[PDB]
């Protein structure tokens, strides 16, 4: 998956900003609630 | 009273046994008569009466009915405190998963059944079904089905198969599951199978199962079948002003759970359409999870006023929770607060306490003393008398106050000297008069600051203010022995004005018969405070065995030094007062008074020095005027020259001779040089300008400029600030470091026009804003280090080991930066240290090296001393008294019960407040003095040239004179052309070796012809044409551009004789050939000679961080990005497959596992040859060393020495001094974890990370037995992970994620034996550290009687 | 380079990728895409550079 | 002491390290090249006399300065 | 009053043993009944017990044997 590279990216940099999270999301994730829950997962 | 705190899950029968009655209705109270409605969220029948000893109806109100349960409303007549401890229970008609045990990540429910999380939450919300032992037909235990799958299942598989849905299914799943059976299956899958990470996760699950079995927990308790409601007086509903009540959100959450539960009961007893019933069950589940932890599954609900309702989990956790903000620090009675003023008349143990602030703090004692002396009949008469302030109350108060200390405490108590005990002095006013000398301790001035007062009430608590926390016992800073009773600013200037001299003043050159006559001359007005004079002074010396041998003589001193001599205590010399006495000298005088005469003479010397300083500062009349900033008249011509050079550069820029950035740099360099010039001119005009006449013509002396006197005495000022007042302000700077090129060529004495001022405001506001954070995030490092290193306590007088640290001076660069007397002072040696010729048994093993033994050490010029450190102490759960040494302040030896961990954290963190909040960056040896050569890794060859060349790799050379002490240290490269070689004692003005970074030699062992073997150009070597010398060069390169045919093959230079035989390398039978990697140009030919290490292959061609982040990172133990890989094993090296980012680096040991190999990042400049025998614990590529690397390779003393030296580098960079005991303690907490290499006879897992103390004790008691212990391997953690692993879950819940800690404790069923400083404070007991340590030892002896 | 990384080639694919970005899930088309673009910043109803 | 009294030490460290790194950027020693290390042309006598030990011609210096200005 | 407890430290060693031994003796005098072994200078019980510890006539072993003697003669 692509979010794997996002998690390793955040671990490389030591952080993760809303820009990169909005980029690396599953494209057809239309659900803002699962959006919030997946960022709450990565955090 | 109570031993450890046990924890576990809660059986529904246990939760029904807690409760005093079910809660059936969501009623709080009646709306007209505000009595509890039912049988509701506030109920008198369950949660006790709402008034003391009073039934609800009113039928029973007398105390005689105590305990009765009233017949009408069943309200048990008892105290209203009972309404604050009784609990209720809500009976969930449907089960409900505990959100802590379904979102704990890993989900305990999930990882117990081994059903992944989304499957669990898909069966939870009725999205699917899950079979539960679906008969002997088709399916698995935890096989999840979709809806229609289950529908078609019920057709083809009617019964003898049962799949449920929702939390009921999870309950049945956990229930039916048998832990020992699955644990056996996990045994079979772990030992009959080998798939490493799969078995890592497998064994984690296995350990969880064994923990759930060891504890009394049953897995089916993770589903809330019964819900207990908090007692009402913790979630109260209180009447405010106006009748509008005030409620905690827990009432909202309990109400939302209760309504939904009642509606689920309703719908269940209606046979409702089961989709509606699904929705009701789902909503009730969400409600129970908002109640348990809101905002943990979805979005916080809601709240009623648009803000997330807080739930029980929010009541525990959070910075503003319950574990932190009223559990560790709470509000306190018997305490006041007032503006502090100075009051220099106080003795050093006492402080002025206002009468009005003292009549309120001691009201209990005053009532008692009035009622005792009979002045007032009873407590009420006493209260009235104090309330009207009778005449006798001030005598009663002066008697209450007399020996009763009070704790004075400033706001940011960074170090422990911020809470000091004073004896009060009833003063008139409303402002605490604080002794001047203490203000350096408090870090407190009198610009409006305030302080808090507390009264130590009980006997044992008011002998601790007298014996530990008193102002006189604490004159030394715990971070370093230097006395913090330094006279600060009026005192050092009073003493500077006093103890000075003038070339010709009144009464110069008249013999005086003692200090008394000097004082009488000065007071009479016949001789000035600084008139050179001879006085017969008699000084004492107690180098005798306690006896002071006296000696009188005519010193040639001044009247000031004479008068000051009367103040000095007996056994000090006269040279201590016979200089001009700055601030540094003034506190050195106190340090010598301490180190000769103990504590009490120094305590009296302190306030004597302070009184006499203030007296003579006032006598001096040292004001400051606008004429005292004499600007130098050479400033204008210097600025004209600077503007001239700047115009020259501007013309050379308009001419096309320099870039724009180059003009900027040259302009800034010109202005910086001009500013240093003008400041030197103003200082040369200021310091010496006083010109006086002595018997004739003239003479200059040190100036009496008032501002210069402040700058020179050390009271206030520097050269920089006086320069800004007198010289020029130089170049300002924008906030991001962008230096402005227009320099403020003015000072504040003359004007500053608008543009220069606006330029300066930039850096001004940047500095202001920066100290607005450094104040806000004041003590975060002490907090982080009181978390990792809190529960260490000196708990043993001796562990009796022989291991230590080989402490020596930090002799780096030139002369030493920190001598041996600084770093070995106060520590007990690890081994008997003899003289260099050994001469004697000089110092025994366990002798505390105080000042006398340091004298002994640097008479004999001892250079290395082994001294016991706390990171090697063999104690268990603590630190021996000797493996910590001498304790500062108190200054004798740490006594068992010292909380050395809190002190170490505070001593690393109060000094750290004085450091920069930002992290900032920064041929022939010019060897210095005479001395001898010192070789480390001695492998050198003398060429035919006669000079020396290092045929070794890391040969370190030291210049060591006839002292025995090392005086210079240097790192020598691989074979520099040493003018001086080995052991050659030479003097200054003689360079020890010439070299060149364009010259890294590949010098050989013997002399001879360099034939070329294993060399075919086109595959490994490069055609470097000698356009410079007129020859041909075949330079060694790697496989970077040459093809792979002979890419790995190395160009071998065969050093042989004139006959053609392979001359061996003397020492090993492998002949004297060299395999060369790149970067070494070859200028030889095939069949050509070289001398004894002639130039065969020649390799052509200090920043330090300093911010407090460079200490949080030094301690956090992370990994640098240029990590210098080291030599993992000894033996020889081989290079293998290349061009991958990991070129194979094989290490063949001498007798060990010969095929050992590692990877090499081939972007790196690899700086070691392949033929040289790699030594274990040695560097290969050159770059910053990693701490974990050193810890695994060279030993715990290696990592401790590295960490100590790095933190001491960043601390000495700013001049801030801190001892190394504290950093050794932080390290000792840092590397607290062991790892199990071999299981052995031990009883830990295979690769399990265990507490190193645990493995230590276990394998030690096995070593006493006949069985082989476990071969541990010491880890090394960061403070924020060495604190994460703590035995007691109370403290862990205190400073960590509370939900994770309590979930782990609940499943594991941990028992918290309260034996930590941070746990006992929470449960109100004595900390087992200091005064209560003997009590805790007696408790441990009572237990296990 | 940004054209060499542009996975689109012509206008309507540009609109459809903008559409899949803006309101995902919906199957895009010519009319809805051109309308979305022309009512993103180029309609006084919605945009306002004041 | 007061907030204006440690703010001084902050600003002082700041301007001090700034001037330090900038006057370290200058070159005072001498290693006369007489030809740029990027364009090979002789660094003229004038430019090599202003900055002893200059290592690049004027235009190569401008190019590298711009490139580093973008931080690339 | 008493400015320093340096002398009382040497008689008992530990600085916490000193506090716990002196609070014990001073509570013996305070509540109660027992008398000071030293001429009280209008001090409180805390500094009185400290001053008695200074003169070596109060400490843990002495106080404990004084406990034992009265435990005997209480019978
Ligand atoms: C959020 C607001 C912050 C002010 C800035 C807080 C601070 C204290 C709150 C008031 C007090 O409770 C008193 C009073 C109680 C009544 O019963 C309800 C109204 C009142 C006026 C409250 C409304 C509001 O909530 C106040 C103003
Ligand atoms: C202001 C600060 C004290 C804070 C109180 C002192 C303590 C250490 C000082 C730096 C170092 O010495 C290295 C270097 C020396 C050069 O000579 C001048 C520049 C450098 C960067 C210095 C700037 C400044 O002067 C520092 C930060
Ligand atoms: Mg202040
Ligand atoms: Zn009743
Ligand atoms: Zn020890
Ligand atoms: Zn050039």
């Amino acid at each position: 998956s692509q979010l794997k590279l996002l998690v390793t990216r955040g671990k490389e940099q030591g952080y993760l900003t809303y820009a990169e999270v909005n980029d690396h999301l599953p494209e057809d994730i239309v659900d803002s609630d699962q959006i919030e829950d997946i960022i709450q997962m990565i955090n | 009273e109570f031993d450890a705190i046990k924890i576990a899950l809660a059986s529904p029968d246990m939760i029904r046994s807690w409760s005093f009655g079910e809660v059936k209705k969501p009623e709080t109270i009646n709306y007209r008569t505000f009595k509890p409605e039912r049988d509701g969220l506030f109920c008198a029948r369950i949660f006790g009466p709402v008034k003391d000893y009073e039934c609800l109806c009113g039928k029973y109100k007398r105390l005689k009915h105590r305990g009765v349960i009233c017949e009408k409303c069943g309200v048990e007549v008892t105290q209203t405190k009972v309404r604050r401890e009784r609990m209720g229970h809500i009976e969930l008609a449907s089960p409900t998963a505990h959100i802590w045990f379904l979102k704990s990540l890993p989900s305990r429910i999930g990882l117990l059944l081994d059903m992944p999380l989304r499957d669990i939450e898909r069966v939870l919300y009725f999205e699917s079904y899950v079979v539960i032992e679906g008969g002997m037909t088709n399916l698995e235990r935890q096989q999840i089905l979709t809806e229609e799958q289950y529908l078609d299942a019920l057709e083809e598989f009617g019964d003898e198969f049962d799949a449920k849905m929702g939390a009921e299914a999870i309950q049945a799943l956990l229930k039916s599951m048998d832990l020992e059976q699955e644990c056996e299956q996990l045994r079979e899958e772990l030992n009959e199978t080998n798939s490493e990470t799969k078995r890592k996760k497998l064994t984690k699950r296995i350990k969880l199962l064994e923990a759930f079995v060891q504890s009394g927990n049953k897995p089916e308790w993770m589903i809330l079948t019964v819900l207990p409601v908090l007692p009402p007086d913790l979630r109260p509903l209180v009447p405010l002003d106006g009748g509008r009540f005030a409620t905690s959100d827990l009432n909202d959450l309990y109400r939302r759970v209760i309504n939904r539960n009642n509606r689920l009961k309703r719908l269940l007893d209606l046979a409702a359409p089961d989709i509606i019933v699904r929705n009701e069950k789902r909503m009730l589940q969400e409600a129970v999870d908002a109640l348990l932890d809101n905002g943990r599954r979805g979005r916080a609900i809601t709240g009623s006023n648009k803000r997330p309702l807080k739930s029980l989990a929010d009541m525990i956790k959070g910075k503003q929770g319950r574990f932190r903000q009223n559990l560790l620090g709470k509000r306190v009675d018997y305490s006041g607060r007032s503006v502090i003023t100075v009051g220099p008349y106080l003795r050093l143990h006492q402080c002025g306490l206002p009468k009005k602030m003292a009549l309120e703090l001691f009201k209990p004692f005053i009532y008692g003393k009035l009622e005792l002396r009979g002045l007032a009949t009873t407590i009420k008469a006493a209260k009235k008398m104090v309330e009207r302030e009778e005449a006798v109350v001030w005598d009663i108060l002066d008697e209450v106050i007399r020996e009763h200390p009070v704790l004075l405490n400033r706001a940011p108590t960074l170090h422990r000297l911020g809470i000091q005990a004073f004896e009060p002095v009833l003063i008139e006013g409303k402002a605490i008069q604080l002794h001047p000398l203490v203000c350096a301790a408090y870090n407190a001035d009198f610009d409006g600051d305030q302080m808090a007062v507390h009264v130590p009430l009980t006997l044992e608590a008011q002998l601790e203010a007298r014996a530990l926390m008193m102002s006189t016992n604490n004159i030394l800073s715990p971070a370093n022995g230097e006395p913090i009773i330094v006279p600060s600013q009026d005192v050092v200037l009073g003493l500077y004005y006093m103890t000075r001299d003038c070339v010709n003043a009144k009464g110069e050159g008249m013999v005086l018969t003692g200090p008394k006559e000097a004082e009488r001359l000065y007071r009479s007005g016949l001789a000035s405070l600084h008139a050179r004079v001879k006085v017969r002074i008699t000084e004492y010396e107690k180098d005798a065995n306690g006896e002071l041998v006296a000696k009188t003589s005519l010193k040639d001193t001044t009247v000031g030094r004479a008068i000051l001599w009367m103040i000095v205590p007996k056994g000090l010399p006269y040279s201590i007062v016979n200089q001009a006495l700055g601030k540094k000298a003034i506190s050195k005088m106190l340090n010598t008074c301490y180190r000769i005469l103990g504590l009490k003479p120094t305590v009296i010397f302190a306030d004597q020095i302070m009184y006499t300083g203030f007296a003579y500062a006032a006598r001096s009349g040292a004001s400051v005027g606008i004429d005292d900033m004499v600007i130098p008249e050479k400033k204008h011509e210097i600025i004209s020259e600077a503007e001239a050079e700047v115009a020259e550069i501007q013309e050379q820029f308009q001419s096309g001779l320099v870039t724009a950035g180059e003009r900027y740099n040259k302009v800034i360099d010109i202005w910086a040089a001009a500013n240093d010039r003008v400041s030197k001119a103003m200082m040369d005009n200021l310091q010496t300008e006083t010109v006086i006449n002595r018997d004739g013509q003239e003479e200059k002396q040190v100036s009496f400029n008032s501002i210069y006197m402040m700058a020179d005495s050390g009271a206030r000022g520097s050269a920089a600030q006086i320069r800004q007042l007198a010289g020029m302000r130089g170049l300002m700077a924008k906030p991001d470091g962008s230096i402005i090129e227009t320099p403020i060529t003015a000072n504040f004495r003359e004007g500053l026009n608008v543009l220069q001022y606006f330029i300066s405001t930039h850096g001004a506001r940047k500095g202001l804003a920066d100290t607005a954070l450094k104040t806000a995030n004041s003590g975060y490092l002490t907090r982080r280090l009181v978390d990792v290193a809190q529960d260490l306590v000196v708990t043993e007088d001796d562990c009796g080991t022989h291991e230590g640290i080989m402490m020596t001076p930090v002799i780096e660069g030139g002369d030493v930066k920190e001598p041996l007397r600084d770093r070995v002072l106060g520590r007990v040696t690890a081994e008997d240290v003899l003289k260099p010729g050994t001469a004697d048994i000089l110092v025994p093993r366990n002798t505390l090296l105080h000042e006398q033994w340091c004298d002994l050490l640097e008479e004999n010029s001892v250079d290395a001393v082994k001294v016991r450190s706390v990171v090697s102490c063999d104690t268990d759960f603590g630190v021996c008294a000797h493996c910590y040494g001498r304790d500062l302040a108190r200054g004798h030896i740490i006594n068992k019960g010292e909380a050395i961990g809190v002190i170490a954290a505070q001593s690393i963190g109060e000094p750290g407040t004085q450091l920069t909040m930002r992290t900032f960056h920064i041929s022939s040896i010019q060897v210095k003095n005479k001395g001898s050569i010192k070789l480390s890794n001695v492998k050198s060859v003398v060429n035919s040239s006669g000079k020396l060349v290092i045929t070794s790799r890391n040969t370190e050379l030291k210049l060591i004179d006839e002292f025995g002490r090392t005086k210079e240290s240097y790192k020598v490269p691989y074979g520099a052309v040493l003018a001086k070689g080995d052991g050659e004692q030479v003097a200054g003005g003689e360079t020890v070796a010439n070299w060149d970074p364009h010259t890294m030699p590949v010098i050989t062992e013997v002399s001879g012809f360099v034939r070329f073997t294993d060399m075919i150009d086109g595959q490994t070597i490069t055609r470097q044409t000698d356009e410079l010398t007129g020859l041909s060069s075949l330079v060694v390169l790697d496989s970077a551009e040459r093809t792979a045919g002979g890419k790995d093959l190395r160009p071998a230079l065969k050093i042989v004789d004139a006959q053609g035989n392979d001359v061996l390398i003397p020492g090993t039978d492998m002949p004297a050939q060299y395999f060369l990697p790149g970067k070494a140009i070859v200028q030889l030919e095939d069949g050509v000679q070289i001398s004894s290490g002639d130039t065969l292959a020649r390799i052509p061609q200090k920043d330090i961080t300093g911010g407090l982040p460079r200490v949080a990172d030094l301690f956090e133990a992370r990994r640098p990005k240029e990590p210098a890989i080291l030599a993992e094993i000894s033996g020889i090296v081989s290079f293998g497959k290349e061009t991958k980012g990991k070129r194979r680096l094989v290490i063949t040991p001498v007798d060990g596992s010969d095929p050992y190999e590692e990877m090499i990042p081939k972007w790196r400049q690899l700086n070691v040859f392949e033929g040289e025998r790699v030594e274990r614990g040695d560097v290969i590529s050159d770059g910053p060393e990693a701490p974990h690397d050193i810890l695994r390779l060279r030993g715990v003393h290696a990592v401790t020495r590295y960490i100590v030296n790095e933190v001491q580098d960043v601390y000495r960079l700013q001049g801030v001094k801190i001892n190394d005991k504290h950093i050794e303690v932080i390290v000792r907490q840092m590397l607290r974890k062991a790892t199990i290499v071999n299981a052995g006879s031990s009883d830990f897992l295979e690769g399990e990370q265990v507490e190193y103390s645990r493995v230590k004790i276990a394998n030690r008691e096995l070593e006493a037995n006949g069985k082989v212990g476990a071969t541990y391997s010491r880890d090394l953690l960061g403070i924020t992970k060495a604190s994460l692993a703590t035995e007691s879950f109370i403290s862990a819940a205190s400073f960590q994620e509370t939900t994770r800690v309590l979930t782990e404790a609940a499943v594991a069923g941990k028992r918290d034996e309260l034996r930590g400083l941070k746990e006992n404070v929470i449960v109100g007991r004595l900390i087992p550290a200091g005064t209560g340590y003997a009590y805790h030892q007696d408790r441990m002896r009572r237990r296990a009687a | 380079e940004t054209l060499r990384v542009d996975p689109t080639n012509d206008r309507l694919s540009a609109l459809v990728e903008i559409y899949r970005m803006m309101r995902p899930g919906e199957p895009p088309t010519r009319e809805a895409a051109e309308s979305l673009f022309e009512n993103l910043f180029f309609s006084e109803d919605r945009y306002d550079l004041s | 002491s007061d907030e204006a009294d440690e703010a001084y030490s902050v600003t002082e460290q700041l301007t001090m390290t700034g001037i330090n790194r900038i006057r370290q950027k200058i070159n005072a020693h001498g290693i006369p090249v007489y030809l740029c290390e990027a364009c090979g042309n002789p660094i003229p006598e004038a430019r090599r006399k202003i900055f002893p030990g200059v290592t690049l011609c004027v235009e190569c210096q401008a190019y590298q300065e711009r490139q580093r200005k973008h931080y690339a | 009053a008493r400015v320093t407890v340096q002398d009382a430290v040497e008689k008992i060693g530990n600085r916490f043993d000193l506090v716990l031994v002196a609070a014990r003796r001073a509570r013996q005098m305070q509540v109660g009944g027992k008398d000071p072994l030293v001429p009280e200078e209008n001090d409180k019980t805390t500094v009185i017990a400290l001053r008695e510890i200074e003169e070596g006539l109060i400490n843990n072993q002495i106080l404990d044997v004084r406990e034992r003697q009265e435990q005997q003669e209480q019978e």
